[PDB]
RNA sequence: CGCAAGGCUGAAAAAUUGACGGAAGGGCACCACCAGGGGUGGAGCCUGCGCGCGCGCUACACUGACAGAGCCAGCGAGUACUCCCUUGGCCGAGAGGCCCGGGUAAACUCUGUCGUGCUGAGGAAUCCCUAGUAAGCGCAAGUCAUCAGCUUGCGUUGAUUACGUCCCUGCCCUUUGUACACACCGCCCGUCGCUACUACCGAUAGAGGAAGUAGGUCUCCGUAGGUGAACCUGCGGAG
RNA sequence: GGCUCUGUGGGUGCUUGGCCGCUGGCCAGACCUACUUCAAAGCCACCGGGGGUACCUACCGGUUGGGGAAGCCCUAGCGGC
């Protein structure tokens, strides 16, 4: 902000900062620097954490149950199992968080949907 | 997403590759390795129009040929090839009547 | 891309997920991609027709390797199984279910038994021998397996480290190291340091892949390449 | 992959709604910047908003960049505008006729980078699935009445808009003999658009000119020998496809090489071909009182 | 309200960057070759386009007819849907309502009965087509444009033959650029324009016509001066 | 006879003693309080962002009144600069 408004490096680093924060999912728009004024927030980081983002994705029911499930280790993010309940899930890894391989929670979901393939 | 690619230039010298190697009692290369001068002959000397002589031209082959010894037909053909690259990129009554 | 040109030749496509392992055939005719759409692709690029034959698998593909005499390929999935396919007639000719053979675990910060830890039961990387007769397979686990590609048996298993300062090197941790505040190799003991640069914790919360802070107390055992 | 398409479409719709609210605020912020430079007195409701001034000090620069045109608007085409060659497949309805298949071939040859696909027994969600699985930019569906085509459906992918239009006055390439016609040249065509002035007209101009690969801008004003013309009167966009030689610096000889349409659009939906429940952006309002008087585009 | 709003007039250039090619070498293409498949075109019906033309639809027999047995889908639910019009009679003061007459598949599989019998699969051309593709089959819907003379979905059964090459027909592009190592290549060719200069030709210093070229440190001593013991500078000698 | 729950011991890393004022002693302890020449070298030392600064504190530069380490000189003193 304190740079002059027609500055090239100001414009380039505004677009870089907004694109970085929108790719990490903290901001919901990438067209205002007042988003980084009063919308970037430790609560925005803490809701980009893993048990809250799988509460939102409805992998669990509540953030307490989600922290219990990812402490017991049913949740992988991508291809690697995640035991840390503070792993910050970015906007393009929210498409890859899912259950682990031999999960009893996955067997519970398939047994509910009556698609329990035992092979 | 990493970063936009911004141009960065690196100045290499004419020292051998055992000056880029790490510090150790002896080199890992043999005796043949260690004379490779880290810049190619194209960077030691490349014949071009900016480093040619005054009377001469250099061709696309890297050979000095002079404008005086060049014939008219080859001058016309070199002009045509350079032009092809450029294309790729009240009076008096007596004065009226007589 | 092309090496002698420098610019981008193509973006091949047909994968419904991120592509995890690539392998060009050692004669030079076939690219094979393997991706988390539970699929692999025999890409033929260098012919006049550019074609893609899919190999449908059971889980996410983790590794792809060729035989040196290029008629065979081994692809290692996320179930923990290796499948040996043929590249000429794209049929699976062989297979190893290798979860038990690589499952050696129980890190600190792991509330499962080492037999129930999923995640250290797969082969992240596989390489044929230079003979072409034995795979070697290693994942995020203590064991390296050395399989035979014809007789399909495990010839020899190795242990990478005896080092107990690493985290996942014994599958049965002892109950002497479990206090009433968690394990004894888990309490933050930075505050009992004489030097300030050792006492300062410049670590980021939830950073699995590297941070310059890097507490790195009791790192895991994983074979990331063979 | 499918979770990524759904997530990116939802993020796009949320960003568009936030852009609506931010435009409602930024119409007020552009009065404060113009009054600061010119000194004309402004409204008290604008000059006495502390949040507006406090955030204006950070958000000057994007308004200046939009005034200079240095940035581009959040759009489904602005992500890959002149970077990728848009690949596009043309398909028929389910059981095509021979003249519909030859017409599908003709409007495939209209685009230099298009491909044609045989429908046969191909369910339409799996058609959309295969398009997103092979990263196609556009699909175009054709509908015939009885050997004469009556509808196009131009759908942009991954989640872009459909334009459904009905065709009239179709004169096929496959009616004239091979002695008079010939193999159409496949060079990158120039495009001209005539009569689009509303923002809806610029919308249909965008979703029609992002079907063609981008022209090399070094010497495009004189090179290239093939033009495609979209000109609308009474909101029925009429399209010709010519090939030309410049027989002098003052004159040009045209030669009609492709099919002639006068397509009329009747539906522009912000959502792909599978979504029948996508939110429409415009539709041809027949059976209203002044829907025949009012001209859109 | 003021300007715009006064007719040497009477319809059908730029260029040191430009105009057009040729030869060689690449890339691609069911508008190309190659191997096959399928339409249309023969008879009848009809939308449409301008009597003609195609696009659909139907009939045309070994892939047969009759009678049985068994066994398979998917999309589809707005108190909403109905094929006519009539001979009679009922109850109808009258308008109507009644009654009785007349005009969740196809396919497939198995088992038997009969046996080619106006009971004949489309010429020249021309077009299209390479995997759940060609082709057969039914079921459903009718979505502000188009479509009942049909349209669009949806399932079912599911092949032959290419998947190579630029030889033919073409299309695009290289011969300038856009990156550097290895490695390889090695001044593509023609007809004119334009510009600069040079001289020529001939009518009245001049507009045209025609052409060509582009090497004494340290220490000491003897001196002479300086600000004097000393100390400094300069010189001449020895170590 | 069975399930469940609980307790103790061993194991879950390669085997060199219990304690102390530890080259020696003690496990029944013993003796109790001495001995002393000359305080100290400096630096660093993690509070989220923008902003206010009356008062307190930190740093820098000064002002009055006292204080005199040390440096310099000599008429030698209770000295002088």
């Amino acid at each position: 902000s304190l740079l002059p408004p027609d500055n090239e490096v100001r414009r380039k680093h505004e677009t870089l900062l907004l694109d970085k924060l929108y790719d990490m999912g903290i901001l919901s728009t990438k067209a205002k620097l007042s988003a980084v004024e009063h919308n970037v927030t430790v609560s925005a980081f803490a809701r980009r954490r893993l048990p809250v983002v799988m509460t939102r994705l409805r992998m669990a029911e509540t953030v307490q149950a989600a922290t219990k499930l990812i402490e017991q280790g049913h949740v992988r993010v991508g291809v690697e199992e995640v035991r840390d309940p503070a792993f910050l899930v970015t906007r393009n890894m929210e498409d890859f968080v899912t259950w682990t391989v031999g999960s009893k929670i996955k067997q519970n979901i398939m047994k509910y949907r009556d698609k329990l393939d035992d092979f | 997403k990493p970063k936009p690619p911004a141009p960065t230039l690196t100045v290499v010298s004419d020292v051998a590759t055992v000056a880029m190697e790490d510090a150790q009692p002896a080199t890992a290369q043999g005796v043949a390795g260690g004379e490779t001068s880290m810049i190619a002959p194209q960077e030691v000397y490349a014949p071009s129009k900016d480093t040619a002589e005054k009377g001469e031209v250099v061709t696309k082959a890297g050979i000095p040929i002079a404008k005086q010894e060049m014939s008219r037909e080859e001058k016309l053909r070199r002009r045509r090839r350079e032009k092809e690259r450029i294309r790729k990129a009240v009076q008096s009554s007596g004065a009226y009547k007589l | 891309w092309s090496v002698q040109t420098g610019q981008l030749l193509d973006r091949l496509s047909g994968h419904e997920g991120p592509v995890s392992s690539l392998a060009f055939a050692p004669d030079g005719s076939v690219l094979v991609s393997g991706s988390w759409d539970r699929t692999a692709r025999i890409w033929s690029i260098f012919s006049r027709t550019q074609t893609s034959e899919p190999l449908q698998l059971q889980s996410d593909v983790l590794d792809v390797a060729f035989r040196p005499d290029s008629k065979q390929i081994a692809i290692s999935t996320l179930d923990g199984q290796l499948t040996f396919w043929s590249v000429s007639e794209a049929q699976q000719v062989s297979g190893v279910d290798g979860r038990r053979d690589v499952s050696g675990g129980r890190r600190i910060t792991d509330r499962r038994t080492a037999a129930n830890v999923a995640g250290t039961k797969n082969f992240n990387t596989i390489r044929y021998s230079m003979d072409g007769t034995c795979l070697l397979a290693g994942g995020n686990s203590k064991y390296i397996c050395l399989y035979s590609t014809t007789t399909m048996v495990l010839l020899k298993k190795f242990t990478v480290s005896v080092n107990l300062s690493l985290s996942g090197t014994q599958e049965f941790l002892n109950s002497k190291l479990m206090t009433e505040a968690g394990p004894v190799g888990l309490l933050d003991d930075q505050g009992e340091a004489s030097d300030l640069e050792d006492r300062i914790d410049r670590s980021l919360p939830g950073s699995k892949r590297g941070d310059p802070g890097a507490r790195k107390k009791f790192p895991e055992v994983r074979v990331s390449g063979v | 992959m499918l979770r990524k398409q759904a997530r990116q479409r939802r993020d796009y719709l949320y960003r568009r709604a936030l852009l609506l609210r931010d435009a409602e605020i930024a119409e007020k912020r552009a009065k404060l910047r113009a009054a600061l430079a010119s000194g004309k007195p402004l409204d008290p409701k604008i000059a006495n908003d502390k949040e507006l001034r406090k955030d204006f000090d950070y958000d000057v620069s994007r308004d200046i960049a939009k005034e200079q045109g240095e940035i581009d608007i959040d759009d489904e085409y602005s992500e890959l505008s002149g970077i990728v060659d848009p690949r596009v497949l043309v398909t028929t309805s389910r059981d095509p006729s021979s003249r519909l298949m030859a017409f599908s071939k003709e409007i495939r040859l209209m685009f230099p980078t298009a491909i044609r696909l045989n429908r046969g027994n191909l369910i339409l969600p799996d058609l959309v699935m295969s398009a997103q699985r092979e990263r196609l930019s556009d699909i175009i569906l054709l509908h015939e009445h009885r050997g004469t085509p009556t509808a196009i459906t131009i759908s942009h992918f991954p989640h872009g808009p459909t334009l459904m239009a009905s065709l009239h006055n179709v004169v096929l390439r496959a009616d004239i003999p091979k002695s008079i016609k010939g193999t159409v040249s496949e060079s990158y065509p120039h495009l001209i658009f005539e009569g689009f002035r509303t923002p809806l007209g610029q919308r249909v101009v965008k979703i029609l000119k992002h079907l063609f690969p981008p022209r090399d801008p070094t010497n495009n004003a004189k090179s290239g020998n093939r033009v495609i013309t979209f000109v609308n009167q009474d909101d029925c966009i009429e399209v010709r496809h010519h090939v030309y030689v410049r027989t002098n610096y003052n004159s040009v000889e045209l030669s009609e090489v492709g099919p002639r349409f006068t397509m009329r659009p009747f539906s522009i939906t912000m959502g792909t071909l599978e979504n029948k429940d996508a939110d429409v952006e415009w539709h041809l309002s027949q059976y209203t009182r002044t829907g025949r008087k009012k001209n859109y585009f």
